[PDB]
């Protein structure tokens, strides 16, 4: 096919040799879904500015409007270290020798009378 | 292509056809 | 030298789409804007996507690798739909969509529901093996592979000791012994250097246990043939040239011993070598060798006058499971003969020969071949009597084999 | 307790999803077998989910019985707030 | 691109998809790239004939690449060669400083 | 049926068992329990909008 010969591509240019071939399938799945919901948020931008045609503006602002939302990161660097040595500080707690099985308190575990329903 | 390995191979270079014993005796 | 480049999808296959949702007259810049930020995510996906396939420690990425990517980065593995709401299905995957290209875009409700399901395989379970004995890597199933100096025989004697019992096991004086003897024929991988010495055991074999007919002896060594065949390791098309002879006179040749009674076996000892021959001819082939020179070593048995029967019978079964075609185009002209030896068979009072007990089981196969042969190339119509014009020897009987392969066909 | 009558009733039903395939994907999500008929009614939620889309989408069909179309389920999950997508590229 | 070393192609293939501002600002490993300082241990040696064509004005522009985004930590020594160059670079804001690799490791076992 | 409606409907039915598998799953074990019991899937199809 036409959009899926170009899906075969992007994967190697990534150095993907090996794949399933329903990953080309899904992966225009996901294109085709995530195109649909740009246009679909550009013309109700288009429809808010009151212009019959949707231009480029309403879809540059239609991408940047999904893209913080959807497309998140993990934190960071000058968050992770922060958080790190607000933690690091704090210094290592002694032992009780005899405490038993060393667990959380008892909201924290997962260890609970676990009850079911009498069969009848 | 008539130095290929099978060329060479004894099934097809023997009358093996001789050896089948029909009524031995 | 790397030239690599950064490749996006076809601007052209996104105005099809705005056009195809209500968003028409839209400009080149404004559709080359949607095809670098949608190529991205799918190069920032499968770039993430390729994250769980190392972890998960595969070389292939699986289509639930994008699902865990996609839901790495706040986005729905939902592929076929989208909730805005997002409540019923919370970043759950429902595995995608089995769609194709080749589809056939429509299918009937009740072909799904009337289809077998597939079976689900055997659980996890953990074996244990060797790798390595002291340094060397064991060749079990498991593992992937001036006088002149007083020679060495090129055999081991652990490898000279497991020759002598495997033969003496596959001369079977207990059947348990010839089962695992022939097992083991049919998956040691160190079988081959030894292969010379087992193909010179049965060619010598079968040639001196015909002097006396010794029916297990012959039974025992074409099991021993079929166990040699089978092992995936070894290279057989270099010894051919013994096996062949060998099977060529289990099937054409007369039995020495008591004629009939083993003669059930006799058919068996003709059916267990025309099983092999025609192995033999669907492996090892070249251009116009191996088959073309049995099947008209087979021919000219046939069309031999006055044949001992039990080489006839013998080659009859050799000519017979060739396959498809060759019944086809060998049995068709030949059935009045076949008939002319039945009535002279049936005519002559002598019933103390084997002649009788030959004709019978030659009459019976040669009627078992002609039915589907006729049911593979005609409709079943007319099956009480036209069968007389081809002298009339399984007629309706053969008619109600016909009737049975249809039946069989049916339930398939 | 008209639900906890109802599943001491789920003993003794089987429902349209077996317990082996609808037990394979609680497995999946960490939801372990304790209880059988606890199994039962999460089949029977997933049916009444899947059976009521079906049926808002035949009143679609009839609208417009027979053949189940991608344009009969885009109106049907449209209430539901639901998107479906045409496939459009094979 | 095609003149780095062949070590990097996978580098490489994340930053030809990088085209835009924000596809870069919300990676967060070439956005921790952009503000942290590549190492570079250099010998003194070659730093010298580095220094001699930098600090002159006919490349002011490239020296100011190169003390913005650059450490550059100095040992005094022999060049090393290739094939042991080869052996201990890599990573993205890669070859560390030797300041962090002189502090005091309790590396023994316990009694 | 079409056959892209089915491989559609099938779809949401993996996602919807594997949905109440993560949710009263979690539900139980914010309660430090381990195995779910009636009142955490009666509280799990709730979020879901089910009318049970």
């Amino acid at each position: 096919p036409k959009d899926a010969q170009m899906m075969a591509q992007i994967l190697k240019d990534m150095g993907i040799t090996e794949y399933e071939p329903r990953v080309i399938n899904q992966m225009l799945e996901f294109a085709f879904r995530y195109v649909t919901t740009i246009l679909d948020d550009a013309k109700i931008y288009s429809s808010h500015a009151k212009k019959a045609t949707v231009d480029a503006d309403d879809v540059r602002l239609a991408i940047q409007c999904r893209a913080d939302q959807s497309f998140t990161s993990p934190p960071p660097r000058d968050f992770l270290l922060d958080i790190a040595r607000q933690r690091n500080q704090t210094p290592l707690p002694l032992i009780k020798p005899y405490s038993g099985p060393r667990l959380p308190p008892d909201r924290y575990c997962l260890t609970a009378p676990n009850y079911r329903l009498k069969s009848l | 292509d008539l130095l290929a390995d099978e060329n060479f191979l004894m099934v097809t270079q023997l009358h093996w056809e001789d050896d089948i014993i029909w009524d031995g005796e | 030298k790397l030239k690599l480049s950064n490749t996006v999808l076809p601007s052209e296959s996104m105005k099809v789409v705005a056009e195809s949702m209500g968003i028409a007259q839209i400009q080149e810049e404004t559709c080359q804007l949607l095809t670098d930020e949608v190529s991205y995510r799918i190069k920032e996906i499968a770039q993430d996507a390729l994250k769980f396939m190392h972890m998960g420690k595969r070389q292939k990425l699986t289509t639930s690798d994008i699902d865990y990517a996609l839901k790495l980065k706040n986005v729905e593995p939902l592929y076929g739909f989208h909730a805005q709401e997002f409540i019923p299905f919370r970043f759950a995957s429902g595995g995608g969509r089995e769609l194709y290209f080749y589809e056939e875009k429509e299918v009937d409700l009740s072909d799904i529901i009337n289809t077998p399901l597939p079976r689900v395989p055997l659980d996890v379970c953990l074996k244990a093996h060797w790798l390595s004995i002291e340094g060397c890597q064991p060749a079990i199933p498991e593992n992937p592979p001036r006088l002149k100096p007083r020679s060495i025989h090129e055999l081991s004697v652990e490898q000279q000791l497991y020759y002598k019992e495997i033969t003496e096991a596959c001369v079977g004086s207990c059947e348990a012994k010839r089962a695992e003897a022939l097992q083991s024929i049919a998956t040691d991988p160190g079988l081959y250097q030894m292969l010379p010495r087992f193909s010179t055991f049965i060619s010598e074999g079968v040639r001196v246990n015909v002097v006396q007919n010794n029916l297990a002896l012959l039974i025992y060594l074409m099991r021993m043939v079929k166990a040699l065949m089978d092992n995936p390791t070894l290279y057989l098309e270099k010894y051919v040239h013994e096996l062949i002879p060998a099977v060529m006179t289990c099937i054409v040749s007369r039995q020495l011993c008591l004629r009939p009674d083993v003669d059930n076996h006799w058919a068996l000892r003709d059916f267990a070598a025309r099983l092999v021959a025609q192995i033999c001819k669907h492996f090892s082939t070249t251009t116009n060798n191996i088959q073309s020179r049995i099947t008209k070593t087979f021919t000219k048995s046939w069309v031999d006058e006055k044949t001992p029967w039990t080489t006839r019978y013998g080659s009859i079964a050799g000519l017979a499971e060739l396959g498809h075609d060759v019944i086809k185009t060998l049995i068709l002209p030949r059935l009045q003969q076949e008939g002319e030896r039945i009535r002279s068979v049936l005519d002559g009072p002598v019933l103390s020969n084997i002649d009788r007990i030959g004709a019978d089981h030659v009459q019976s196969l040669l009627l078992k071949h002609c039915a589907p042969v006729l049911a593979k190339l005609r409709p079943p119509p007319d099956n009480q009597d036209a069968y007389r014009a081809e002298f009339g020897s399984l007629g309706p009987l053969l008619c109600s084999q016909v009737v049975k392969a249809r039946a069989q066909a049916a339930l398939q | 307790t008209p639900l906890v009558d109802f599943l001491m009733q789920l003993e003794d039903y089987t429902p349209t999803i077996p317990d082996a395939v609808t037990g394979y994907y609680l497995n999946r999500a960490g939801f372990e077998a304790s209880d059988p008929r606890i199994i039962r009614l999460i089949s029977l939620a997933a049916q009444k989910f899947i059976s009521d889309i079906a049926n808002d989408a035949l009143q679609h069909c009839k609208m417009k019985k027979y053949t189940l179309t991608m344009e009969d389920l885009t109106p049907a999950l449209s209430e539901y707030g639901i998107n479906v997508k045409k496939p459009h590229y094979f | 691109h095609g003149d780095q070393e062949c070590y990097y192609q996978d580098d490489l293939r994340v930053l030809s998809s990088l085209t835009k501002k924000e596809h870069m600002k919300g990676n967060e490993t070439m956005l921790d790239f952009r503000t942290s300082k590549f190492v570079l241990r250099i010998s003194r040696d070659s730093y010298q004939l580095l220094k001699r064509h930098l600090q002159e004005k006919q490349n002011n522009q490239i020296w100011n690449i190169v003390q913005e985004h650059l450490y550059i930590d100095i040992f005094d020594g022999m060049p090393r060669s290739k094939q042991q160059i080869d052996a201990m670079v890599g990573s993205l804001a890669g070859e560390a400083k030797r300041e962090a690799n002189k502090s005091k490791v309790f590396f023994g076992l316990l009694k | 049926a079409e056959k892209a409606s089915v491989e559609t409907l099938t779809e949401m039915l993996q996602s919807y068992i594997s949905e109440i598998g993560r949710s009263a799953k979690s539900y139980c074990e914010h309660t430090a329990r381990t195995q779910p019991t009636l009142s955490d899937i009666v509280v799990t199809l709730v979020e879901m909008g089910f009318n049970v």
